Parts: structure tokens; C-alpha cells; sequence
């Protein structure tokens, strides 16, 4: 096996998580500057610690449903050089896991390689996301 | 003749027959603990993750009363198994598979019909054709 | 020539007929069981003399208009192995005819090979249908 | 000059000219005995089956009053002949075919216009271009 | 240079002109006979001096906006054999011009070769139209 | 670092930065003397014909109050120059161009953002990408 640490959050009735090594920080959705004529799923840019970070709507990227009133958190993650803020409903906490409580049942094909598998915790499912593959998808 | 034992099941007033050879179990699930996974809904029973399909949605039949407790047949296609919510659990029965002819050639969802006791029709679910 | 016997019926303001050798019986539209996810023109199956017979909407197959309130009869015909119930408004009776009261004017091209010609009776038109070609069309 | 004798005919206030060379007869039919054949409407006169076309429908002209008795020109293209219902039967006349120029190059329904007595226009039906 | 004479007219808030050598006469929009099943921009034919002349909606041909209540004039022009009546709002008068008050700034590409350039008069723009190219376009 | 002096400009509450290197002048035009040319609107100033673009229309931003007098930056791309109407003329300023990253790769309309004094964002207009 191996010990895994992930961050679990909720996008309305559905719980997800990605690998904690990629997170910089989780801030509160405060103020976002629109960037006209950009993709439908980008919300805009924010100023964070004096740098520009794009904020995207994770729900719109995955294709699951969301309620705008509830998008209250921003998970700021990075892979290599690229840094991105993912807008989610609420953070739930950190989970310590092992690739053997990692159920790989093929429930759907919607999330492509964005999905890494299910994690069963007390019989309560959480989708494990490949954060890199989400960022890779979202760039060029 | 081709006899086969099957679970008789209902959606509104319509009768569908699921060959018993394909049923794994029959539970009673409660809305309360279905979970949304991607686009699909699942129950997890004894750590086993089973996607549930409403039968009326699978067949596009008008229907609304989605009760809080509902009866569901779990079926099995090869090595993957999956749930099928229904309205009523009519009963087990022995039916004669009749083919529903050349005009339904394309309907993957069924695999024939049966004439019941009172001469009413049941169509036989083709479990490996209901997604 | 030759003596021909056909069954004439009405699908609302329009009169048609097919060769009597193919008819098994004309029953009253009573009760039809839907077959989900099937073609738009099939109504369903009926139980008739302990066998399954598909019932189709002849109007929908030809492309002429119809009123549902009036579809009251089912002509059950067969060609070779295939047996089918055609839903029509009302049966009108049998006609004895001869391929010389069979007008072949090309009034339209809509019914393809489904049409065999007009039959003029007292100057009152009836479309003669090729029942086999309708069934052939409707199978694969 | 190209003279030609033609039936002057009306739809609402518009004047169309059907060259007399193409008319077979002129009857007065009554809604009561048009018959629906496939998608087309026909009258049968002396066992002859003639498809009728309303002229306003053929030309897409707004118009509604479809009276119970109506006047109809039967025309003939080669060996098939067919009816053409109109509003008014203006009269027979001698007109000079003028070409309506390069901007109407594509309009198969007509074959030129005439200037009448009072200087009003009639367009000449091209019988072999009205379906 | 060279001395140019053109006819300027208005199609609602926009002023245009074409070379005067092509105009026969400017009549008042009185009465137009529809020609069913013809292009969307032809209005119909008129009887003028005992000849048939097609009348077209110049606005519809160019693609600029117009108000029907105001289409009050018909400029009847011809190139070679072809003669055509262009329906416009109002004639403004004749202008005497020189290919050096002829501004060729590329403001837009909409009118293709139909445009010949701008003419600045007191700093008030007028589009110079290639009447031949409009007629050429409109025939076959 | 990459410094650049730029005109700070406003549309509603949003801040755009036009690099001063590209500005030709700054006038105040009045609705009264814009002229419709083909599909485009122009002003002519000293016999020079300059097409004007509303900045909100160019960026598709909701906005309506199109006043009778309006402020407009004229910019220049190569040898053609063209106007850009805005809401407010914020002021001249020295900003540091930061790149807005790999997710905006395709946005031709901008060429980066700046963080202002109060830490608010301005996006830098790419004059050769605003049609």
C-alpha cells in the first residue's frame, strides 16, 4: 500500500477530494474579477498574496450540478508551474487513506481520467479526483 | 416449449418479467441513502457499490410518485451487478417465452413477451440490454 | 384480367384496401400493451388467440392524417411468417375487382411501392395497397 | 411581337394569365366532391382522375375564403392534365408576352408578364412549372 | 483626376450614391406588382413607360436596416441590357466629385466590391456604390 | 520587472488598462455626430475617418446608459487607428504586467493583468486584438 492524504469537499450532495500535496491553501470566496471572452467555466481572476490566480467553477468542469448561493470556498492548488483556484461549496476536512480502501468499480465514464476511484468511508462515498489531469485538461 | 422462471414486476399498470436466473437479491431501499456518484445514483450494501436505475426512467414511462421507501431487484450481468427500482413486486412465476416478432427486431431492452394466467402480457426484461 | 377480392377500410376521409388473401380477421380495437422504446408507428402488442401480435398505426406508416378517437378496428394480416395488426378507423366491406377498373394515374409519389393503384367505383376512389410491401418495409 | 391568347384569371387582386393553348376545359367544382388521395386532392370527372391545385397555395399567397363552389381551369402538360382552382374567371384575352428580365431567371412558375389594357400587370403562368 | 457626377440618396440614417450615367429616372414609389416565389429582396415589377421593370429593395441587398414607411423613391438605373429599379427612402441631390475627395479607408468589408469608397463632403460621409457590381450580383 | 505606462479606464466597475504606447489621443465625442457607415459606426475628425467601438460591446458586458456626450480613447494599430468609447477616464499610471496564465491562453482581447495600488485588478487591453 502507501499512506495517502487528501482534501475532501462537497459540490452539493456530492463529495469529492484531491491529493493534499497539490493544495496551497483554502480561502473563502470573496471577490472575483471577470475576464471577458474566456471559457464558460472560468469565473475570473483573484488577487492572492499579490499574484494573479484564475478561479474556475469545478462543477462546470466536471459537469455535475451546483447552486451558486453555496459556492463559498476556493481550493487553490497547483501542478508544476500552473496554479488554479477551484470554486467549491464547502471543505469537509482531510482524510488519511490507503489504495485498498480505494474502490475502482466502473459506475460511470463521465469524468474520464479525472476520476481516480471511490473512497469508501463508513460506507459513505467520496470521489477521488486526479488533480493534475484536471489542470492538464483545463490549460491547452 | 421454452419455460423459464421469472420475477413478475410492475411499473404503473404494466408488467415486466425479469428471469430469475439473473436476480442476485431483492431489497427494500430508502431514498435516504442513495448516493450521487457522477451522473449515476448508487447504493452501497456491505461495502459493495451498486448503481440503481429506476425502471420507468430506463423505459421512459410517465410516472412520478417516487416514494421514500422503494422495492428494488438487484441483477447481475457477468461480473457487474446493478439495481432496478420498481413499483410493485408482483411475484415469482413460470412463463413461456414467446418472441415478439420481426417488428421489434431492434428493441434491445426486451427479449420477448409472455402471456400470463389471465391472458395479460408481460414483456421479459433483457438484463444485458437495460444499460 | 382476373377476379380480385379486397378489403376496403377508411383512415379518416380517405379510403384504402388490401388483398383479402392476407387477412386473418378483423377485430375491434380493445386493449393494446405498449412496447417501450420501439418505433413511433407501433402501438404495441395484443394477445389474440393466445399469440402475440404487434399492432401498428397504419396512418403513421403511410403518413396520412388520423384521429385517435376513431381508430376503432384492427385488421390482422400476414405475409409468409410475419403477422401484423393494422389499426384503422372503420372497415367498409369487401370489393370484387378486376385489374382494368384499376386506374394507374400517377397522382403522387408519397406511398412508394406501397400503392398498387386507384380503384374507381361509381367514380369514388379507393387506394389499393400492396400489403406485402407494407409488411416488408415494417420489419427490417 | 409575340402575341398569344390567354385566359385572364384572378387570385385576390392579382392577375395571372394562362395561355389558352394549355387549357383543356373550365369547370365549376364544389368542395363537396374533391377526394383526398395521398397527399394530393383530386376530382374525378368522367372517370378521369385529375389532381387539383389551389393557385394561391401553389404561389404561396395569403388567402382564406375557400368557398363551397369554386371555379377551376384544367390544364394539360403533355399527357397528364391537372386542375387549378382560382378566385375569379376574368376573361379571354390577347396579350403581348414581355420577358420579366434577368432578376427573375430562376422563377419556374412564370414565363413572362403582360401589360393589360389599363396598364396593369399580368404574369403568365408556366403550366409546366406549377408542379 | 476627373470630374464625377453622382446621385446621392438616403436609406435611413445612412447616405449613399451611384454614378449618374446609369440613372434613367427617379420616380415615386407608387404601385408594385409582386412576383411570387422570387428572391427575398425583390419587391416585384412595375409598369413604367410601357415596359416591365423589376424593383428591388436596396437595403435588403446591401444588408443595412430600413423602415418600410419611408421607402418612397425608386431609382431606375441600367447597366448594358439589364434595367432595375432600386427602392430607397429619399433622393438628396446630385454631387459633383473628384477621385481625390474619395476616401478609401477600409472601415468594413460588408459591402464587398459593391463599395467604391467614401466621399467626404463638409466632413459628412456618403458611400459611393458600384452600381454595375450591384446589378451584376443581382442577376445570375 | 516589466513596467509600462498605461491609461486606466473603466466600464461599469471594471478596470481596463490601455498601454500609453498605443494611444493617439483622447477626445470627448457626442452621439450627435457619429455616422453609420456599413455595419460600423465612425467619427470623422479633421477629415480623418475613425471607426468607433464601444468597449462594453467589444467585451460583451451588460451596460445601457449610452450618454449624449461620451469619452473615447483613439488607439493605433500599425497605420490604421480607431476609437474606443469608455465610461470613465480613471487616469494615467505605471503598472507591472503580470501574465494571467495558461487558462486564458486563447483570450486575444487581453495581454495580461496588473495589480493596482489598492490591490484591485486591471486587465490590459491588447489593442491589436479588439477587432
Amino acid at each position: 500500500l502507501k499512506e495517502f492524504e487528501v482534501l475532501s469537499f462537497e459540490i452539493d450532495e456530492q463529495a469529492l477530494a484531491f491529493d493534499v500535496d497539490n493544495i496551497e491553501m483554502v480561502i473563502e470566496k470573496s471577490d472575483i474579477t471577470p475576464v471577458p471572452k474566456s471559457r464558460h467555466f472560468v469565473e475570473g481572476v483573484i488577487n492572492l498574496r499579490g499574484r494573479i490566480i484564475p478561479v474556475v467553477n469545478l462543477a462546470k468542469i466536471l459537469g455535475i450540478s451546483f447552486d451558486e448561493q453555496k459556492m463559498k470556498s476556493i481550493i487553490v492548488a497547483r501542478t508544476k508551474d500552473v496554479e488554479v483556484g477551484f470554486l467549491v461549496d464547502r471543505v469537509l476536512g482531510v482524510l488519511r487513506i490507503t489504495e485498498n480502501q480505494l474502490d475502482l468499480t466502473n459506475v460511470s465514464d463521465k469524468f474520464g481520467k479525472k476520476s481516480k476511484g471511490l473512497v469508501k468511508t463508513d460506507g459513505r462515498l467520496i470521489i477521488y479526483l486526479d488533480i493534475d489531469k484536471i489542470i492538464e485538461e483545463i490549460t491547452v | 416449449l421454452a419455460i423459464i422462471q421469472a420475477l413478475l414486476v410492475k411499473v404503473n399498470n404494466l408488467v415486466y418479467a425479469i428471469p430469475i436466473a439473473n436476480i442476485d437479491t431483492i431489497l427494500s431501499i430508502s431514498k435516504e441513502d442513495i448516493q450521487r456518484v457522477q451522473d449515476r445514483d448508487v447504493i452501497v450494501i456491505r461495502g459493495e457499490v451498486i448503481p440503481v436505475y429506476r425502471l420507468w426512467e430506463v423505459l421512459q414511462i410517465e410516472h412520478k410518485e417516487e416514494l421514500e421507501e422503494m422495492e428494488a431487484v438487484i441483477v447481475r450481468v457477468g461480473n457487474r451487478k446493478y439495481g432496478i427500482v420498481v413499483d410493485d413486486l408482483l411475484g415469482q412465476d413460470d412463463i413461456v417465452i414467446k418472441s415478439l416478432g420481426k417488428v421489434f427486431s431492434e428493441v434491445k431492452e426486451f427479449s420477448g413477451a409472455a402471456i400470463l394466467g389471465d391472458g395479460s402480457i408481460a414483456l421479459i426484461i433483457n438484463v444485458s440490454g437495460i444499460v
